[PDB]
């Protein structure tokens, strides 16, 4: 296959400054609750750390009315029970729907230039953006490459680069013509197909961008930590080069 | 060898110890040992190895105070440590990315070497046990990455251990035996466990007789050019103490290096790694854009440019009976750029050190230098056209360099005059 | 002139600074993790329990005991002065932080029937044997030799203090909610 | 006299014994465990499987396709010629030691619609992907630029062989037996 | 240092290498040191420990290749060893009893030092390194007993983490902090094992400097008298080249050790354990027979000597307003217990070297090793009459030792006269 | 409690040159399978290590058939299905019924004397004694001093130190005046019980002694080979350290 393009989004996390929007998130974590959760799961995520700082930052009576919509097999008890903020997402339903725990971090968005990922050392990986351009990337029409041939139970994608396309869709080489190819994960966002608190729009965009928010955070929690330990350390050093710089130059000064 | 002064009891603990186990005395030789006045900034890549060793083995004993070697728990217990343990974190993405400035600096210590001949006798030494160093280093840092237990761990493991079940004969047997078992498994991940935390110690061990070698033969300066040493006066007038001045601009060089790279760690942690090895490790499935680490990239790139349509490999499959395939062939050819490199000491037949005043030497450096960086390159380009070929000229180059260039050049070239002395160099 | 030496100060210092930015969490990993810090507070069962049945329940990882007493064991419980005991505080988290280790202010109820304490020995930690052991009528620690009391007071040993008693308190007719 | 010349042979010789009676478990431990050595023999059922359609399955740690092939499949894999491949022979556990690379030497059954193989890549271990990937109609292993064709036979790259094929045949109507 | 002979370059490689790295010079001067004629057995504990500790070492790191070190696999883990692993059984049983005999020795390595005045300068660094490996090995040991998580490595994973937790003020917060958590639990585990793999190569580095302390000196004999050095002519008359002459006994002597210890772990491998640990650990109940490690005892048997009601104790805690309680007391009577032996190159005034010599100090030496076997003996007994008594009396004697007779004796005792020189004792 | 004592019986495998007797371990094999696998597992046994050498050494296809009664949740397929020889036994199916796996390793009979265990260094540990004395220890009559005191639910048994025994049975100072206690195992073996094979005879003695012989194994499968590894390494090094000696002697009479 290949690494595709993705459509760029300016993520509020993004840059040495960038952190999450905690409104974003909990919208998000609303929007995959609803709408993902029902084919993917999230596995090394603990239910807990939706009250954790640096996140949606819930209330932590709310998460844990979260949890309870959960049935959870004991692990002692052997038995089921209502989901407890100490309890981790659930495996994915849908056997084939992959884990979305890491999701954001198990994907690139900006491949190249050249193989020299010259791109990446100022775009980062994409995984954010890659995730949105899928849940965005559902033409209405399949390119015409495939007019006749599309294999039943997948559906064209403009972002997805690790789908089959039918023969009919390959040049005399073998490569695909079409930009994408067919995904088995069905069009996941209709327009308002999510009601949120603050009334704000849950336009297939807006929700996509969103939840992409939220899963970034799930693979990140620490991602505003680790900045602010950057950020921090960079200061110790930048200070300490200069100390260190003017000690050394006096301390040879005195040889040449 | 140097003309100097040694350690002088004066204190009252001082002398009591001193009488009794003199290691005051020991340490004070090895910071107090007289060093040429013109070393550039190419000399200061030793240390940042010393550092990087340090940060990889306490970061490393940390790490292992959480992770849990064994298929159903490793790749949750290295997230667990990302999101639970204090600090996790940060000190899984300072022992991943640890390792990328751990390579970084030994191919920038590697170079100075080929370069200004610190390879050349007496040194030979010092540039052997450094070598065992390097594949120890190589050794490691595969056992290592294979932890996790994510895509790229399980392959890399599959691909590795492989290797060795390309050896005519006892190959398979030797296989086997890395593996425990009839595939990577759990006795394979158990195992590695085990030796990746073993490894740093020997390499310690090592570095210490690295060390202790070069403290033997003094170091070797930019001019290629020996301290003197008819007399402390005029062994003076070249060197000077390695303490404070070299210790001093040690820590500021290493402040500049750590500032990078917590640079990296903090803002962009896995720009130096492969999005792949954040999914399980899927025994039915290789990932389709499966890639070497980029510090491996370089060697993998030499074993895959030989594939049974290439013409060198053919006549060796016919003269050897077809023992030596394209398989086998690929392995020797990625070993051997290695032992080619650790037998310069031997194929260089030039008299003169420094390659500072070696002419024609210097085209080829550089053509060597940028042929590492090419085959880096062609090591995460496909193997269709034109890559194929870049990455077969590349590897000839290699060997056409230790092999057959340097050899030749020892009486072809004709060399520049280098500085009568140290002194003379840094004072001009 | 002291510009330098001002240096080196400035220098030094900016070391020591990192020096201990560094080591502090090669120190503080080692501390409780965020899953661990998830304390709960489980509910038990007693409706069966008869009296002279002791109750081990897993709690934080260490063992709770909540025996039902018999009329023996809440007699020689208050038959004791305070000025015999080696530990005179109650070490009760549901009463006052100063109330003393009488028998009364070491149950749950006033027939004095609900023994309810970690039996995590307070010297090094092990678990006392029950089932009335010891020369005190009541728990016997193997690890060292000391022995507690009906009350699950300290009477002999290392074991500095009585068995610490837990927010433990009856949310109704037959059910008792630790934590 | 000798004795002692003799005594020193007697004794290092009995050590270097030891040495090695020493040495050889340090070896063999990481040899296959007991529970490895615990070879098994799966069975498949096909019943589901169109035509054209690959099917992966677990087996001693590696993975086995079974693909149920195309006419097209069957077509490009006959129409090659023994001396245009790079590994003559079937590399079929099933048939003779000696068999050739022939396309009804590597399907199990004769109409040349069932091919069942290793999904085990000969140059290093890889997994090669299928859906007719490659050059040649087949699997394309993405390690070091192997291709096979619609039969698993090497036909360009640094692979030496053609993917093995294992004990495999059809127990009845719709169930392969593996192992 | 006795006036010896230098090492000498004969071969062509080697005096190549050694004009670059004398290695071949140092492994020279350390087994071509002069040694004492007259050592007796009791100087061969030193390599028996040799043989232990990399025995330790390597049976570990074949061991941790197949344990799982996480509360939930770990036992059944070190089963799989002991009935899949080939030759696992036999390697759990001599990493197990390696352990054993690794004490054993330290224990006749110490009292043999005791005896002799080893500890007496100028071997007082010798000696504290000593004391450093010491605690060293207890807390290796103490970690390794934890992993296989049965019934006495869990109790006794909590008592001894417990012993931090005694310390006034800062106490909870140590023993918090070692178990990363509000009990033992995966967190501790976990963590133990990385530090009983770690713990043994910092032994490795201290008895390397522990080798180089004694060679510095040149070895003590059992006549307290220093070999000559006033010409290599009588140097050689009190010493013998330590190859062959001590390289040979140490070979025979380790024959003859390993022998019986082969004896033990071939027919009676678990004669020096506990059936309790072969119980999985439970965290609800402490089985009422637990017991620690016969090593351990000694000192186990020292600090629970010390209840209430001894008014020692009474007296601390009230003279101390309650700090110092029976809890307390009991830890510090132990680690003092230790730390008092590390202080003997002090408390001992006498200004003769070796026991042999001095006709009170005999005495009060034989006790204390009767004492220290009564204190191991009553390690396993019962806190009852009159095993309360005997652990107080024993205790007492330990300190009364070091803290006061070895002092008095200084000036009290009368010694014999020792031989003129070591010739002159190995030819009587 | 303590340590009591327990009947001593003269099992095959003691002494250094002690080997299983692969009958037996077969009758107790049928043992433990038709008697006590009603309540008790052996978790950490892999049924097919009943075909290994140095134990029952049954025949592959047989193993293969025993462990068809079993049912075992396979763990991929999630599914109940019979019992592979790869499996180990199950758990034990009575909660307080302990696991046999190292029962004759985690029990001792010759405690003693004066905590000398002088008493071992020739006895041993007792493990398989003690399981059988255990099994031979339920006598059909309470002892006298609880009459009318019996712990409903328990079993006085002579070889249990660790139970519970009436107050009536304790003296002045609390010790117990049996020279056992009561077991929550009710009495596991009736005479001929089993219908062994060859007829051999089922007396609860013998059943017994077998099935602790079983155990034993089950608990030290590879002691033949332990003891073989012995043998031999106490040979290399008797001949050895003599070598050594001689060499030892002989260089160094050189000197003195
Ligand atoms: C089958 C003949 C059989 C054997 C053998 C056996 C052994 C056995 C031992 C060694 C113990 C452990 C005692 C100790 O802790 O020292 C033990 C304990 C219990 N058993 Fe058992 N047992 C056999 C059979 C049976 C059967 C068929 C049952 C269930 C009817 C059973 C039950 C128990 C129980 C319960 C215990 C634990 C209670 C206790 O007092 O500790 N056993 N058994
Ligand atoms: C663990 C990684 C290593 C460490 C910590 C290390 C450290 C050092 C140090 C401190 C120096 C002196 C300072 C300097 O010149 O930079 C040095 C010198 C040297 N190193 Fe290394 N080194 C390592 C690996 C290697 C490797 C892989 C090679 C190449 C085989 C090598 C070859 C040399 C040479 C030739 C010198 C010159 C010595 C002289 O001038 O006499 N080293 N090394
Ligand atoms: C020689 C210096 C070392 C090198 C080059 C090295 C390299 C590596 C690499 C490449 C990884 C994978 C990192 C990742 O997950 O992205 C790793 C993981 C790991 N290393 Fe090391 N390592 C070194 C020393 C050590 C030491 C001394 C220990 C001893 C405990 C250790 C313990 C671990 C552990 C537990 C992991 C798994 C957790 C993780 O994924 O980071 N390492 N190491
Ligand atoms: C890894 C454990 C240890 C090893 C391998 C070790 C090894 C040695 C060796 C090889 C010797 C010389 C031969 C002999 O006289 O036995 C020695 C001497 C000595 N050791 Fe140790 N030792 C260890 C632990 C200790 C400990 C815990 C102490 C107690 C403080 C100790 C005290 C001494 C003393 C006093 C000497 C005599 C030094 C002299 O004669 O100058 N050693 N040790
Ligand atoms: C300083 C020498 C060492 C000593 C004194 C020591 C001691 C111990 C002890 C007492 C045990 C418990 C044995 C038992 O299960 O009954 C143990 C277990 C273990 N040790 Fe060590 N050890 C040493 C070195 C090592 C090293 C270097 C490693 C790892 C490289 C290691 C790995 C293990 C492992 C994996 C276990 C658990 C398996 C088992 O139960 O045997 N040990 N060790
Ligand atoms: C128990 C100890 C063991 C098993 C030690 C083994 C040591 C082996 C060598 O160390 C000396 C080896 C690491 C070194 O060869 C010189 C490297 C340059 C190997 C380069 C290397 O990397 C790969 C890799 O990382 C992969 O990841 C996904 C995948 C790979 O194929 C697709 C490769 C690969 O094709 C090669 C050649
Ligand atoms: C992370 C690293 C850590 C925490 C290192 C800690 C090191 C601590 C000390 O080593 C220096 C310590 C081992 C040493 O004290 C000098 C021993 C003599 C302690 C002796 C010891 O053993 C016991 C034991 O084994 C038990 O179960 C078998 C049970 C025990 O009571 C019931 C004890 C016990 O009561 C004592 C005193
Ligand atoms: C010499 C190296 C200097 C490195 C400076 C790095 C600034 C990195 O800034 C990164 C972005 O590049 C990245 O795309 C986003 C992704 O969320 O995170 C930011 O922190
Ligand atoms: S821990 Fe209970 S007596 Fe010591
Ligand atoms: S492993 Fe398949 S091409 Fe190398
Ligand atoms: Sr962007
Ligand atoms: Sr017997």
């Amino acid at each position: 296959a290949g690494g595709g393009h993705v459509e760029d989004v300016p993520f509020s996390f993004e840059g040495p400054f960038g952190t999450f929007d905690q409104h974003q998130l909990q919208r998000g974590l609303q929007v995959y609750t609803e709408v993902c959760a029902a084919c993917h799961g999230m596995k090394f995520v603990p239910i807990r750390s939706l009250s954790e700082p640096g996140g949606p930052e819930l209330p932590e009576d709310q998460v844990r009315a979260y949890a309870t919509q959960f049935t959870v097999t004991d692990e002692e008890t052997g038995e089921d029970r209502e989901g407890k903020p100490t309890d981790h997402f659930p495996h994915s339903a849908l056997e084939n729907a992959p884990d979305l725990s890491l999701m954001a971090k198990a994907r690139a968005g900006f491949h190249g230039p050249m193989g020299t990922g010259i791109s990446q050392l100022f775009n980062g990986i994409g995984g954010p953006e890659y995730i949105y351009s899928v849940l965005t990337g559902f033409p209405e029409e399949p390119p015409k490459c495939a007019e006749g041939h599309e294999p039943d139970g997948f559906y064209y994608n403009r972002a997805f680069q690790n789908g089959s396309v039918p023969d009919t869709c390959k040049d005399a080489n073998g490569v695909k013509t079409t930009a994408g190819s067919w995904i088995a994960m069905p069009p996941p966002l209709m327009d308002d197909l999510v009601e949120y608190a603050d009334g704000h729009d849950a336009s297939v965009h807006a929700m996509a961008e969103d939840v992409s928010a939220f899963l970034m955070w799930a693979a990140e929690p620490k991602l505003m930590a680790r900045k602010q330990a950057g950020f921090t350390a960079v200061m110790f050093l930048t200070v300490l080069s200069v100390l260190l710089y003017l000690t050394n130059k006096r301390l040879w000064a005195g040889v040449k | 060898g140097i003309p100097h002064d040694h350690y002088e009891p004066r204190t009252g603990i001082e002398k009591w110890l001193h009488s009794r186990l003199p290691i005051v005395a020991l340490a004070y030789d090895t910071i107090m040992i007289p060093t040429p006045r013109n070393l550039n900034w190419m000399w200061i890549w030793g240390v940042v190895l010393a550092f990087c060793l340090v940060l990889q083995i306490v970061t490393g004993i940390v790490l292992a105070m959480h992770y849990t070697p064994h298929v159903d728990l490793a790749f949750a217990s290295v997230e667990h440590i990302m999101r639970n343990v204090n600090g996790g974190f940060m000190l899984r993405y300072l022992h991943a990315n640890g390792a990328s400035l751990f390579f970084i600096a030994v191919y920038l210590h590697i170079f100075r070497g080929l370069y200004y001949g610190s390879y050349k006798a007496p040194r030979e030494v010092t540039w052997i046990v450094g070598m065992l160093i390097y594949l120890a280093m190589m050794a490691t840092a595969f056992m290592g990455y294979v932890l996790p237990w994510g895509q790229m761990s399980f392959w890399g493991a599959t691909v590795i251990t492989g290797l060795f079940g390309a050896i005519p004969g006892i190959g398979h047997s030797i296989q086997t035996w890395l593996l425990g078992g009839p595939a990577v498994d759990n006795a394979t991940l158990n195992r590695f466990f085990s030796l990746h935390y073993l490894l740093p110690f020997v390499i310690a061990a090592l570095v210490a007789i690295h060390i202790w070698a070069f403290h033997s033969t003094g170091n070797n300066n930019p001019t290629g050019v020996e301290v003197r040493r008819t007399s402390k006066a005029e062994a003076q007038k070249d060197t000077v103490p390695f303490w404070p001045y070299f210790i001093i601009k040690d820590v500021f060089a290493l402040a500049v290096v750590l500032l990078v790279f917590f640079a990296i760690v903090g803002f962009m942690p896995n720009y130096l790694g492969h999005p792949d090895n954040y999914i399980e490790a899927n025994p039915l499935s290789t990932p389709a854009h499966i890639v070497p680490e980029w510090y491996f990239l370089p060697f993998y790139a030499i074993l895959r440019a030989f594939t049974a349509d290439v013409w060198v490999v053919q006549i060796a499959n016919f003269i050897s009976f077809g023992i030596i395939d394209a398989k086998f062939f690929g392995v020797l050819a990625m070993f051997g750029a290695i032992l080619v490199m650790a037998l310069v000491p031997w194929l260089d037949t030039s008299p003169v050190r420094s390659g500072r005043y070696r002419p024609m030497f210097k085209i080829y450096f550089w053509l060597l230098a940028a042929d590492f960086v090419i085959l880096t390159w062609v090591g995460a380009q496909q193997t269709t056209f034109p890559y194929d070929w870049i990455s077969l000229i590349a590897s000839a180059y290699w060997f056409a360099y230790f092999l057959v260039i340097l050899p030749i050049l020892g009486a072809i070239e004709k060399p520049v005059a280098p500085p009568a002395t140290i002194e003379e160099d840094f004072n001009a | 002139g002291t510009r330098r030496d001002f240096l080196y100060y400035a220098t030094a210092g900016a070391g020591a600074v990192a020096t201990g930015a560094a080591v502090w969490p090669l120190i503080n990993q080692m501390n409780p993790s965020a899953d661990v810090q998830a304390l709960a507070s489980i509910f038990v069962d007693v409706s069966s329990v008869e009296p002279g049945v002791q109750l081990t329940v897993k709690f934080l990882g260490k063992p709770i005991f909540i025996r039902r007493r018999t009329e023996a064991d809440i007699e020689l419980g208050r038959s004791v002065q305070l000025g015999q005991l080696v530990d005179t505080n109650a070490r009760n988290a549901n009463i006052d932080a100063g109330a003393e280790a009488t028998d009364q202010n070491r149950t749950l109820d006033e027939a004095g029937e609900w023994l309810v304490m970690w039996g995590v020995c307070t010297h090094l930690g092990c678990v006392p044997i029950g089932g009335v052991s010891g020369d005190f009528g009541g728990w016997f620690c193997p690890c060292h030799g000391s022995h507690y009391d009906s009350a699950g007071r300290i009477r002999k040993g290392p074991a500095p203090e009585n068995l610490p008693i837990p927010l433990a308190k009856f949310i109704d007719e037959t059910t008792i909610q630790l934590g």
